[PDB]
């Protein structure tokens, strides 16, 4: 932590001579403090969220002063806030990556915006009988979204 | 929408339905 | 004049909860009189240490997770990054300001015949103190060019 | 999604801040999603509601008090019941003062937890009390928690959005006229930022041309043959290097839009806006904000 050396003082001799200037292309900080607000869930909230997201898709679907009424009244937000909760706890695994193919020509928040995009599909195109870990079919789709684009270059 | 009734039958996600309703309810 | 604070300074930046502290303060410092350069050129080096480790810790701490040790072109870029938003932050610019200031002749000898700590922490004695540190006589001609 | 003319933001005199009259760097964090800001608010109605409003803060208040009477008394009496289970024996004075400590010190965290909760009630009653058009808040989660239930007074946004939005209720003449006024009746040295100030604003208002074109709904695109391309043998290719820049900016546009087609978590659409933004603004121009790809 506290060590100067000349090999050490090249470090960021070549940061200050060039970054200066933001190229915000790649300028990631305020997307990560976004994400920040995050912990991770466990396989009890890995099914139930997954459970809610589908009632609220039924719901949502079947909708078009009593406790049948609301119920479903109920129902139809919670799996949209389900929805958005899975995704947004997800986030980070789709930066970390988006980082494996950066430097390629390619700007680190294009990836990061295609694996988002494959793990809205992911969120959506799963059953929760299938017992696989959620992080990993989360890796699958957004590495298949990544490579997707990748296909275009 | 198309892909929850395609992957799951219509039993099962009623059943989900009602089971969240209860786990409300309850 | 080689300052360290009392206190731990807050960085204030716009994502991140920075600070400074009296270790990294008197590390920058000893590293600074290591040089041997003269004081408005050693701040260079005090300024470029002091962002040394300053940069290395934010970037550790937004390197949450997604990031750990990926050092060629994603621990750099963000380093670079951070850099580049410090080197403008102006609290930052402020603290560097009260942590080792740009002095002139003027700046060091009012000071030090007014407050009368820095004559005893000197060494020099008080047969010299004033109020008007400002007010120079036939004496203090010297000793103002030398500095 | 809508975006800021470049030349208009950033570089002083902000033309763009100087008519809103918002400092360069609130309005970069308004632009860049990185702040909120208000806009139309109810005043037809909500201060007969301010003292229910009130109410509702005291009445959630005295309950938080009586929930840290509960939380201080379970340390209390626990301390009580370790001390009687303990000093029925004769024990030395560490088994007496060790529930002491660790008692007090749980005291003193449940003591610092009810006053800081009192203290956010109270900065939402200070915050609500002041509301106001074009007021910044930057914490998301006191702005979405206003939203959720106090919005129905407020209004409120971020990016280029809010700033169409509020120069849509922009009063060009009323502000000229009180900058007018400013300096006419105005004596001290102040005075001539409203004497610049105007400049900026009376230039919309001498002839016309609404400041909405500060925000651009539509960007035009040069024709083709004044950025060529050139193939070459050997698999390379020698771009004029700004048709890059505009298969950028209509990638962005493309996946912002196929992004909205199945509602995407808000927070992933300010993202792809930002990025929108940013894009069309290196399009126009680079070496303001930094260097370009």
């Amino acid at each position: 932590d506290f060590v100067w050396d000349e090999e050490e003082s090249e470090a960021l001799r070549q940061a200050r001579k060039d970054a200066e200037l933001t190229a915000s292309a790649d300028s990631v900080r305020a997307y990560l403090k976004q994400i920040g607000k995050v912990a991770l869930l466990n396989a009890e909230e890995e099914v139930e969220l997954a459970k809610r997201i589908e009632a609220g898709l039924y719901a949502t679907q079947k909708l078009a002063p009593v406790q049948q009424r609301r119920d479903m009244q109920w129902i139809c937000r919670d799996g949209d806030r389900a929805k958005n909760h899975l995704l947004e706890a997800n986030l980070r695994l789709v930066v970390s990556l988006a980082k494996r193919y950066t430097g390629r020509g390619m700007a680190f928040l294009d990836l990061i915006q295609e694996g988002n995009l494959g793990l809205i599909r992911a969120v959506e195109k799963f059953d929760y009988t299938k017992g696989y870990k959620f992080s990993t079919y989360a890796t699958w789709w957004i590495r298949q979204a990544i490579t997707r684009a990748m296909a275009d270059q | 929408w198309d892909m929850l009734l395609e992957r799951r039958s219509v039993e099962e996600l009623e059943e989900l339905l009602k089971e969240r309703l209860d786990l409300i309810k309850a | 004049r080689q300052e360290l604070p009392s206190e731990p300074i807050p960085i204030d930046l716009s994502d991140v909860t920075m600070r400074i502290d009296a270790e990294t303060a008197k590390w920058a410092r000893d590293e600074a009189r290591k040089t041997g350069l003269p004081h408005n050129e050693a701040r260079a080096e005090f300024v470029d240490v002091v962002t040394y480790v300053v940069t290395e810790r934010a970037v550790a701490r937004i390197g949450r997770g997604w990031l750990t040790r990926d050092d060629k072109h994603a621990w750099e870029k963000m380093r670079a990054d951070v850099v580049g938003e410090l080197e403008d932050h102006e609290q930052f610019n402020a603290a560097l300001d009260a942590l080792w200031p740009i002095l002139t002749p003027e700046d060091v000898l009012a000071q030090l015949y007014t407050s009368h700590e820095r004559l005893r922490a000197a060494g020099a004695p008080e047969c010299l103190w004033r109020a008007d540190g400002e007010a120079w006589t036939v004496s203090d001609v010297p000793l103002l060019d030398e500095l | 999604a809508p975006v800021t003319h470049i030349w208009y933001f950033k570089g002083v005199p902000s033309r763009l801040g100087y008519l809103l009259d918002l400092a360069p760097k609130d309005l970069e964090k308004i632009i860049y999603f990185a702040a909120y800001v208000i806009t139309s608010v109810d005043d037809e109605m909500r201060h007969n509601e301010l003292s229910t409003l009130e109410a509702e803060m005291a009445v959630e208040k005295k309950a938080v008090e009586d929930q840290r009477d509960a939380d201080l008394e379970a340390r209390a009496q626990k301390l009580e019941a370790d001390l009687a289970e303990l000093e029925a024996e004769g024990a030395k004075s560490d088994v007496r003062r060790k529930v002491r400590d660790s008692g007090e010190r749980e005291m003193r965290q449940l003591r610092d937890r009810a006053q800081r909760e009192l203290d956010r009630l109270d900065e939402i009653w200070n915050t609500f009390t002041k509301l106001a058009p074009k007021q910044l808040i930057v914490d998301e989660v006191l702005y979405r928690e206003l939203q959720d239930r106090y919005g129905e007074y407020f209004t409120g946004a971020m990016g280029a959005e809010s700033i169409k939005k509020l120069i849509e209720n922009f009063d060009i003449d009323a502000e000229a006229e009180s900058l007018r006024e400013v300096i006419r009746s105005g004596k001290g040295q102040k005075k001539l930022r409203a004497l610049k100030r105007l400049k900026v604003v009376a230039a919309f208002q001498q002839s016309g041309n609404s400041p909405m074109g500060m925000v651009l709904d539509a960007v035009p695109v040069i024709p083709p043959e004044l950025r060529p391309m050139v193939q070459l043998d050997g698999g390379r290719f020698a771009t004029s290097d700004l048709n890059d820049l505009y298969r950028r900016v209509i990638n962005r546009n493309n996946r912002l839009k196929r992004l909205i087609d199945l509602g995407a978590p808000e927070i992933i659409v300010n993202n792809e806006k930002r990025m929108l933004q940013e894009s069309v603004d290196a399009l126009f121009d680079n070496g303001r904000r930094g260097r370009p790809v």
